């Protein structure tokens, strides 16, 4: 109990409010996981929002984000997945003219990674977005290949429909979380506005379900 | 069997502690991005790391106590220097070997730095050359926990085998196989005799070994334990097994008959890391709800 | 994976010089090592208030 | 690695005010703690005043009181002190120091050059004798003789002993009764029961000479020896 | 006439009471054990805990000693506490649901801005302000003598009646504003998002309206009997004594229903959202937990021991 007691004091309560201060500064920033397959449009994606994993910070309006690419971590999914627990959304990326490609169809196991990562535990309620890739030459190529169940016309607009509803039909324990499908032209403006508003109901019920009502 | 003190005094997601060799002070790593070295009798915190990567899943406290080691899954290991003559606490290189993620990094000795990693396997760094003196493969799946001996001589990790292997660091080849394991190992810990160890995992069972037979001595099973082990201590005189649980609270086990000796019910949230002090003198738990709680 | 399972296998092979102790006397390697330390045990020999410093 | 240089010591008149502040950088000052340590011309060292990481905590002398102010400049990264109603007394060769404060740090382990100021109850310890005539290769011992008791009911005292140079800037060779301090070699170590306190100066050689001291913090007041000259 | 309303009134205000008092009680503990999380709205629960239920059930206990027929032998001190306890309790509660409602508007429409400023922080500095500023709107009522009477002064002196009046404008009028403003503005930025659906919607229009319509048709007819008999009062001065008696039977059942809704606020909280269906529901099940009712595992035994 002497000047070396009362400096620690001193030290030990100016190393917490620090502490406190860069958790508040750190607090704003959005959290985004980003799931890209391969040939998801990664570049694509990371083109239209401007050894181990990636992380890309990036500025919309008033509001930050901090996207962490997870990619080609080669390792088992579930032991680091629980990690991204506190992550607000979960974005995914699908290509959608690469069902003429067996390597057994890349979009038949691609939508097995999404039942999996849908019907976790730990995202019992973590909002789903999902993109697409590469629509304009499934419009051109096409169904035999990847859905012939389907028995129908290889219109592309009633293809995309059936495509993109069967992958939303996956969900089976999903109803708190809201799957955010969008047709990703590959080539549209801004498709961080999907994201902006989505976030936003995201974060429209998050208050909602901090102010008792829901 | 109850709290003396409690610390907290953190933010998010505490996910490893290590104690220091002065049997008083211990790090605490956190997925917050800050890493704190602790004071277990006055109950302040005497450093704070910023890490470049929030990302951290294990940490190291040097048993010379100079260094303190935090990696993650970038495959970058750091090592800071705390007794910096400028005071701060500045990484003294970055260690990039691995193609997986950093699961669990030692000190065996200052310049001998051993990691296990995500990449099927285990390597022996050097500060000085940032390159791999031994490399120790032999896993199938990726390890996340290593124990090392008392001497530092030998050790054995846990990898996603539902095995374990132990290793001599001198030659990089592997010692022993042991198998038995379930699941997959989530810690394993090191008899401090250097002659044994026990292990638990997701299986809900801790499985007692001894390193020179190879085989498992008695197993730790009960019918109320259907959560797994996360973390596993033992005592300095034996006679006990500090075994933290799925079930939100850690448990003790007699290391020879393992009966309901002591009731570890503390902590609200999933205890992630249990380490018991260099002398034995007390038992700390932690947790992802940012608190810190040690007991005796 | 043929090849795969190459390095894997010529890890059992080396593994083959086994060394060898008896799990009864491994089992006396625990039990003596009780002893030894549990004088400074305060689990099962806590230490009272003069000597514990938890207070 | 580190710099600590005093800015401007200098003469004043008596009974005035002159700003005296130590530039630094190179280490972490936010998150220091620091000091001023005075040095009257002839003989004696004793604290002045204390300036803590955070700014919260000020602790002043006996005759610092008020009349003698501290403030300091983080973005700058130095430290001020200002002095006021100067006269003999306050007239010392102050010495600006830094001091980190946890488990196992050492405190007072630097300091600068000084200010060159000239004009126109307490716990006592003294050192037992001030000069001792030695030889280069002989082992001698000296003791600071404190009041009362060094010894915390938590049972770990808090005593650190220095030495300086013939004419430069001191060190700090032992903290807290038990760890030998960096760059200083292992001949040097002290000792002592926990109210006398005693030096073990070991194969001393032509480096040693200069006037050696001791300081406590069980108590917050420090009043050490006046000093010890190691003469050849 | 008179009397008998009045013995019958508090009667019934005793038994009103003491259907409400365990809500309360609930509704403190859960606010407390909420408060462990940092929240707003559980500290703002907490502080009305704190204004719920002091006077409220303490009201029975005099009910119980004495039917009171203006029967005064106390040194009067104790009943200006606890005219300044209701009082205060009801501005309190009228601008604390004031300023819950405006953070739930700017939450709702300026989220970005709202969780710097939702630090559990600022919910103690802005409680700790309207508590002063209610003491400051609160200190005239002390400083006015003719204390005879502790629950209205309106009778004999026309200036305490404007000093009411002002107090009324204060902080009647003026919170009404508030919270019609700001629940209308919880309406439009709800009405304008798409990511609740109509379940939502129609499940916060009704809990809101219902606060509103609760907090009207209680307080406000209220502040029409102190205005009405603030008027009545200024005229007539100098069949005044049976204007006055039907005034005062028209204050006591109006203060009867104030009350009601003032011990109902936490119970139509907890009927409106569902975390508190969930937090009630695990509270009963702590409750047979820890008070062993079903002691199934007794009965095992039981039947293990007789045969
Ligand atoms: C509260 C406003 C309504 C006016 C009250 C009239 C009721 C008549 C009660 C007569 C008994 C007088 C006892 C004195 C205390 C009191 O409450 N006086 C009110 C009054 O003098 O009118």
């Amino acid at each position: 109990l002497s000047a070396e007691d009362k400096a620690a004091v001193e030290r030990s309560k100016m190393i917490d409010r620090n502490l406190r201060e860069d958790g508040e500064k750190a607090a704003r920033e959005v959290k985004l996981l980003l799931l890209g397959a391969g040939e998801s449009g990664k570049s694509t994606i990371v083109k239209q929002m401007k050894t181990g994993i990636v992380e890309t910070h990036f500025t919309f309006k008033d509001l930050h984000f901090k996207m962490f690419d997870v990619g080609a971590q080669r390792s088992e999914r579930k032991k680091w997945i629980h990690c991204f627990e506190g992550v607000t959304a979960i974005i995914f990326c699908v290509a959608l003219s690469d069902y003429d490609l067996v390597l057994m169809n890349r979009m038949h196991e691609s939508m097995k990674l999404f039942d999996s990562i849908c019907n976790n535990k730990w995202f019992t309620d973590t909002s789903i977005i999902l993109f697409l890739n590469k629509k304009d030459l499934f419009e051109e190529k096409i169904l035999t290949i990847c859905y012939p169940e389907y028995a129908g016309s290889n219109t592309y607009e009633e293809a995309a429909a059936y495509i993109q509803c069967q992958f939303e039909d996956l969900n089976k324990r999903k109803d708190t979380k809201e799957i955010y499908t969008h047709f990703t032209c590959s080539t549209d403006t801004k498709n961080v506005q999907f994201v902006f508003d989505a976030v936003t109901d995201v974060i429209i019920k998050n208050n909602l379900k901090d102010c008792g009502l829901f | 069997m109850r709290t003396r003190r409690t610390l907290r005094g953190h933010l998010a997601k505490i996910y490893a502690m290590h104690w220091g060799t002065d049997s008083r002070l211990l790090v605490s790593a956190s997925q917050d991005g800050k890493l704190i070295i602790w004071d277990s009798y006055t109950t302040n915190k005497v450093h704070a790391i910023p890490l470049r990567s929030s990302w951290v899943m294990t940490c190291a406290y040097a048993p010379s106590g100079n260094y303190v080691a935090c990696g993650g899954l970038d495959n970058i290991c750091s090592i800071y220097n705390l007794k910096t003559r400028e005071g701060n606490v500045r990484v003294s290189r970055e260690l990039a070997g691995h193609t997986g993620y950093l699961s669990c990094c030692r000190f065996l000795d200052d310049n001998q730095i051993v990691t296990s990693s995500g990449d099927t396997t285990c390597a022996l760094w050097d500060i000085e050359t940032g390159q791999q003196t031994t490399t120790f493969t032999g896993h199938t799946g990726d390890v996340m926990s290593l124990s090392l001996a008392p001497d530092t001589r030998l050790f054995v990790s846990g990898a996603c085998d539902a095995s374990a292997k132990l290793w001599d660091v001198r030659e990089g080849m592997c010692r022993q196989t042991f198998t038995g394991h379930e699941s997959d190992i989530n810690a394993i810990c090191f008899f401090p005799n250097g002659n044994a160890f026990a292990t638990g995992s997701d299986d809900a069972t801790c499985r007692l070994f001894d390193l020179r037979a190879d085989q498992e001595l008695m197993t730790y099973s009960h019918d109320n334990i259907i959560c797994g082990i996360t973390s596993v201590s033992f005592s300095k005189s034996g006679r006990l097994l500090l075994a933290g649980y799925d079930d939100f609270n850690c448990n003790v086990w007699d290391a020879l008959k393992a009966d309901r000796a002591g009731v570890l019910a503390g902590h609200d949230n999933r205890v992630s890391c249990l380490g018991v002090t260099d002398d034995g003198m007390a038992v700390a738990t932690g947790s992802w709800d940012s608190f810190l709680k040690i007991w005796n | 994976s043929i090849a795969q399972a190459r390095k894997l296998v010529e890890q059992l092979k080396m593994e083959a010089n086994i060394d060898r102790i008896k799990v009864s006397k491994a089992a006396a390697d625990l039990m003596a090592y009780c002893e030894a330390h549990a004088k400074e045990d305060p689990l099962l020999t806590p230490v009272p208030a003069s000597e514990n410093p938890f207070r | 690695d580190v710099q600590l240089v005093e800015s401007g010591g200098g003469l004043v008149q008596p009974g005035g005010s002159r700003k005296l502040s130590c530039s630094a950088s190179g280490f972490a000052f936010s998150s220091f703690g620091m000091h001023w340590v005075r040095q009257a011309p002839e003989k004696g060292l004793e604290w002045v005043a204390y300036i803590s990481s955070g700014s919260g905590t000020i602790y002043y002398a006996d005759t610092v009181k008020g009349r003698f102010t501290i403030s300091r400049d983080d973005p700058k990264n130095t430290l001020f002190l200002q002095m006021t109603s100067l006269r003999s007394e306050d007239t010392a060769m102050y010495y600006c120091v830094r001091s980190i404060y946890y488990y196992g740090s050492s405190p007072f382990d630097f300091w600068g050059q000084g200010t060159t100021l000239t004009v126109s109850s307490d716990i006592v310890m003294t050192q037992a004798t001030s000069s001792v005539p030695v030889t280069p290769g002989e082992s001698v011992s000296i003791s600071c003789r404190s009041s009362k008791s060094l010894l915390h009911s938590n049972g770990n005292t808090y005593l650190y002993w220095f030495l300086q140079r013939p004419g430069q800037s001191p060190q700090l060779l032992i903290y807290r009764m038990s760890n030998l301090a960096s760059g200083v070699p292992d001949r040097f170590s002290g000792s002592g029961s926990g109210t006398a306190f005693t030096l073990t100066i070991s194969r001393l050689e032509a480096e040693d000479v200069g006037v050696y001291y001791c300081m406590q913090h069980l108590e917050y007041p420090l009043t050490f020896g006046a000093g010890t000259k190691l003469e050849l | 006439s008179f009397e008998e309303s009045r013995i019958v009134l508090v009667v019934v205000y005793s038994a009103v009471c003491t259907l409400g008092v365990p809500a309360n009680c609930l509704t403190a503990w859960l606010a407390l054990l909420q408060v462990l999380q940092g929240n707003v709205l559980a500290v703002y629960l907490l502080c009305l805990a704190l204004c719920e239920l002091l006077y409220t059930g303490t009201l029975p206990l005099w009910v119980i000693y004495i039917r009171n027929q203006h029967r005064w032998t106390l040194g009067l001190l104790a009943c200006k506490v606890t005219a300044y306890i209701f009082f205060c309790n009801i501005y309190v509660s009228i601008l604390f649901l004031c300023c819950i409602s405006c953070d739930r508007f700017v939450a709702v429409v300026y989220a970005l801005e709202s969780r710097g400023r939702r630090r559990r922080r600022t919910a103690i500095l802005i409680s700790a302000c309207i508590f002063i500023l209610v003491g400051i709107v609160h200190y005239p009522v002390f400083q006015t003598e003719d204390k005879e009477t502790c629950f209205d002064m309106l009778q004999m002196d026309s200036r305490i009646a404007g000093y009411y009046y002002a107090r009324f404008t204060v902080g009647f009028a003026i919170p009404l504003s508030i919270i019609a403003f700001t629940n209308h503005r919880i309406f439009r930025s709800i009405k304008q998002s798409m990511g609740l659906s109509a379940a939502q919607k129609a499940k916060v229009k009704h809990s809101a309206i219902a606060v509103v319509v609760i907090f009207l048709v209680c307080f406000a007819p209220y502040h029409l009997v102190l205005l009405v008999k603030a008027a009545a009062f200024s005229y007539y001065r100098g069949a005044m004594c049976g204007l006055e008696e039907r005034l005062y039977t028209a204050s006591v059942v109006f203060l009867c229903l104030s009350t009601v809704n003032g011990v109902a606020d936490p119970i139509i909280y907890v009927l409106a959202t569902d975390h508190s269906r969930q937090e009630v529901s695990r509270i009963h099940k702590g409750w047979k937990e820890w008070s062993m009712k079903t002691d199934v595992t007794r009965l095992t035994h039981s039947r293990d021991t007789e045969e």
